[PDB]
């Protein structure tokens, strides 16, 4: 009969052991238990016990129980799978009762939510400045932007300087704490009014030398903040993007005197080629020796736990957190890029429309490919996010500006059914199985996508 | 590099790009080492069966296992060394019983290995599985054969390559 | 011993499978003291 | 035709029940082997703790997840 190879784990030692796999789990858990304690006995490891009154029982890895009543197999337990060994602690007691209404309102509230706390409160406290400071900023800006006056530029100056040595202060003083993120918040709250201070300093109307100024100068800050802090780097990574591709653009109009369009199909074709490198370079990018501290995974692993031993699960550890942080904070940035780019193409009232649409669909696709192929859930989830941006974004570029009940009534329509399509990808599709073949022909017309872009790119620059 | 654990042999290791691990094995055996790729656990990048002769018939797999694949795996475990010793000595352990025995190498014995494969040409062939016991007859004073077995999806793919001299 | 004549609530059953009988029968029969 | 335990370790069949250290209530499994060797000594020292933990954590998405996505 059949019987699955399973690798159970109990009292901190794994097994690998060939089971039954249609007797019911109440026939074998007992022997298993006695063979476990054989072989932990044969090792010199304390043998597992029964502490009081309680139950043995297995669970997948996840954690939930496996049904004592029933086998292996309908309980879906496969070959190569992994069971967790347990003694269950008994969970019966009296069932207590607070007769008055208000005491067992009070009661099971404050038993079963969370006050407000003074930690809570300085996070609270820092985000409120934040939002604060980024609107005076961004007001400043806008001020500038409408009226010549040199002088928002001094309070722009000061405002960022203040700021910042309050956050260097916290930072220096209270690192002792994971509240640390308050001065992490204060710091990149800082930085956008010293860059608009920065850039409202250009002469003259506003314009592109202030904005490849203002973006340059934020992207080289994000880039030093990783060297000197190494502290939530996903955010800066995508503010590095962005400000890279911002400056890539003013250089093009101070050097150049380049059109708005050559240089948003330049920005799309270097969106599809840096998502094709951006694995890579996410994992060159793990091993820049940045300062070491730890995120809220590893923090979590370490309080659980004390190129051998200790050392070397942990560097292994904070390589591979920091390699998908960087990964998330490029796949956002470059999200955006792509949104605002096809937005800024997909102008209505233009002889070569039909084209930046093509350009939409194509990129659409390329994007479904990494989504599908992309292990993390927010970065399968940012992609997803993104491609169904970009439909939205030229949409609403039409129909806003186009006056027709016609580009309405099509926008709208692909607006409602096609996400509608996307949920019916996964909702009706069972588990979204396909065959393999099936997969890689949709993996190859996504693909066929992306030589396309090439001519398109040479003939929407010329 | 090399470590001895919990376990029941010492275990040489290389590190440059990602961990390599090799065991010896002594009439043709079994194929089905895929499975191996795809351990409880840890998921290891590519099985290579080696083998290196004229007289002087040695036959080897050398394993591939990338941490930053793996390391769901690693951070349950003491070592990433740890890790993938006891995955070797699982597979050297189900290899062993029979009339071919196997062991990990020493480090050592790695560099051993190494020389002998050099020890100092054709297409790399599309269908394999009946060429190999013919693969060897061409006349040579040197032949070292080798199978990949690869993780395409989750079966397992295989592609053969072969140098003369 | 009772107190009075009128049956009333008295408990839910502690019910046990035929399976859990025989796995606790299984561990009993290991004892001989 | 040879008795393998739960976990499929075979009994020595020059050992009695008492040497081998099995009593009353035990369950042996009745099986036909190809042959005397199918042991696995292969044990790893791995937490479980952890384990058990970042396994959720660290999971691909799964379908039940982007039902949701798709509906948002």
């Amino acid at each position: 009969p059949q019987a699955a190879v399973v690798a159970i784990m109990a009292a901190d030692v794994q097994i690998a052991v060939v089971l039954d796999a249609h007797a019911p789990i109440s026939v074998m858990i007992d022997p298993l238990l006695k063979v476990v304690n054989t072989r932990l006995r044969e090792l010199g490891v304390a043998p597992l016990e029964a502490k009081g009154r309680g139950r043995w029982m297995l669970c997948l890895v996840d954690g939930t129980p496996l049904r004592p009543n029933l086998s292996l197999t309908e309980q879906e337990v496969y070959d190569g799978d992994r069971l967790w060994l347990k003694f269950l602690e008994d969970t019966e007691h009296r069932s207590e009762v607070i007769e008055h209404i208000s005491t067992a309102v009070a009661t099971n509230l404050s038993k079963r939510f969370a006050p407000i706390d003074p930690v809570v409160a300085v996070q609270v406290g820092a985000t409120m400045v934040a939002v604060g400071v980024l609107l005076g900023s961004a007001l400043l800006g806008w001020w500038r932007w409408q009226h010549e006056s040199w002088l928002p530029a001094p309070f722009a100056a000061v405002i960022a300087v203040l700021v910042l040595t309050v956050a260097t202060m916290i930072l220096a003083r209270s690192k002792t704490v994971p509240d640390r993120r308050v001065g992490d918040i204060l710091l990149l709250s800082g930085l956008v009014p010293l860059a608009v201070a920065i850039a409202a300093t250009a002469p003259g109307p506003v314009g592109a030398p202030h904005a490849v100024l203002g973006f340059g100068v934020f992207g080289v800050a994000a880039m030093l903040v990783m060297r000197f802090t190494g502290r939530r780097l996903g955010v800066y990574t995508a503010l590095v993007t962005l400000c890279a591709a911002a400056t890539a653009a003013g250089l093009a109009r101070m050097v150049l005197l380049t059109s708005a369009v050559t240089l948003l199909t330049c920005v799309l074709l270097a969106c599809v080629l840096m998502y094709h490198g951006a694995p890579a370079l996410s994992r060159w990018l793990s091993g820049i020796r940045l300062p070491v501290f730890p995120s809220a995974t590893s923090r979590w692993v370490f309080e659980a736990r004390p190129l051998e031993g200790p050392a070397s699960v942990r560097d292994v550890l904070l390589r591979a957190e920091r390699a998908r942080s960087f990964l998330t904070g490029l796949l956002v940035g470059l999200g955006v890029l792509t949104v605002v780019c096809l937005a800024g193409l997909c102008d209505p009232h233009a002889g070569r429309r039909w084209l930046p649409l093509l350009l939409a669909a194509f990129t659409f696709g390329f994007l479904i490919l990494r989504g599908r192929s992309y292990v993390d859930r927010w970065q399968a989830i940012t992609l997803a996010a993104t491609a169904v941006l970009i439909i939205a974004a030229v949409a609403v570029r039409y129909v806003l500006v186009s006056g027709s009940p016609a580009v309405l009534s099509a926008g709208v329509a692909v607006l409602v059914l096609l996400p509608a399509a996307g949920l019916t990808a996964a909702a009706v599709v069972p588990n979204t199985i396909y065959s393999p073949l099936f997969r890689k022909i949709v993996e190859w017309i996504e693909y066929l996508c992306l030589m396309p872009i090439f001519p398109l790119a040479l003939w929407l620059m010329n | 590099d090399h470590q001895r654990r919990f376990g029941h042999d010492v275990v040489g290791i290389r590190e440059y790009q990602g961990q390599l691990v090799a065991v010896v094995t002594v009439w043709l055996p079994v194929e089905a080492v895929a499975a191996r790729l795809r351990q409880f656990d840890v998921r290891l990048d590519a099985i290579d069966i080696v083998s290196v002769g004229t007289d002087e018939h040695h036959t080897w797999l050398v394993l591939r296992m990338d941490p930053q694949r793996n390391v769901a795996a690693v951070a349950a475990r003491d070592s990433v060394a740890a890790t993938l010793a006891a995955a070797t000595e699982r597979l050297a352990h189900d290899l062993n019983g029979r009339r071919w025995t196997a062991r990990p190498l020493t480090s050592s014995e790695i560099d051993d290995m190494d020389a002998t494969v050099l020890a100092g040409w054709v297409s790399p062939r599309d269908i394999t599985s009946e060429t190999l016991e013919r693969l060897w007859l061409p006349d040579t004073e040197a032949t070292a054969v080798t199978v990949r077995l690869r993780p395409r999806h989750g079966g397992v793919e295989v592609s053969a390559w072969v140098r003369y001299h | 011993m009772v107190i009075d004549d009128n049956a009333w609530f008295f408990a839910l059953a502690d019910q046990m499978s035929e399976a859990d009988a025989e796995q606790f029968a299984h561990q009993m029969a290991h004892w001989r003291l």
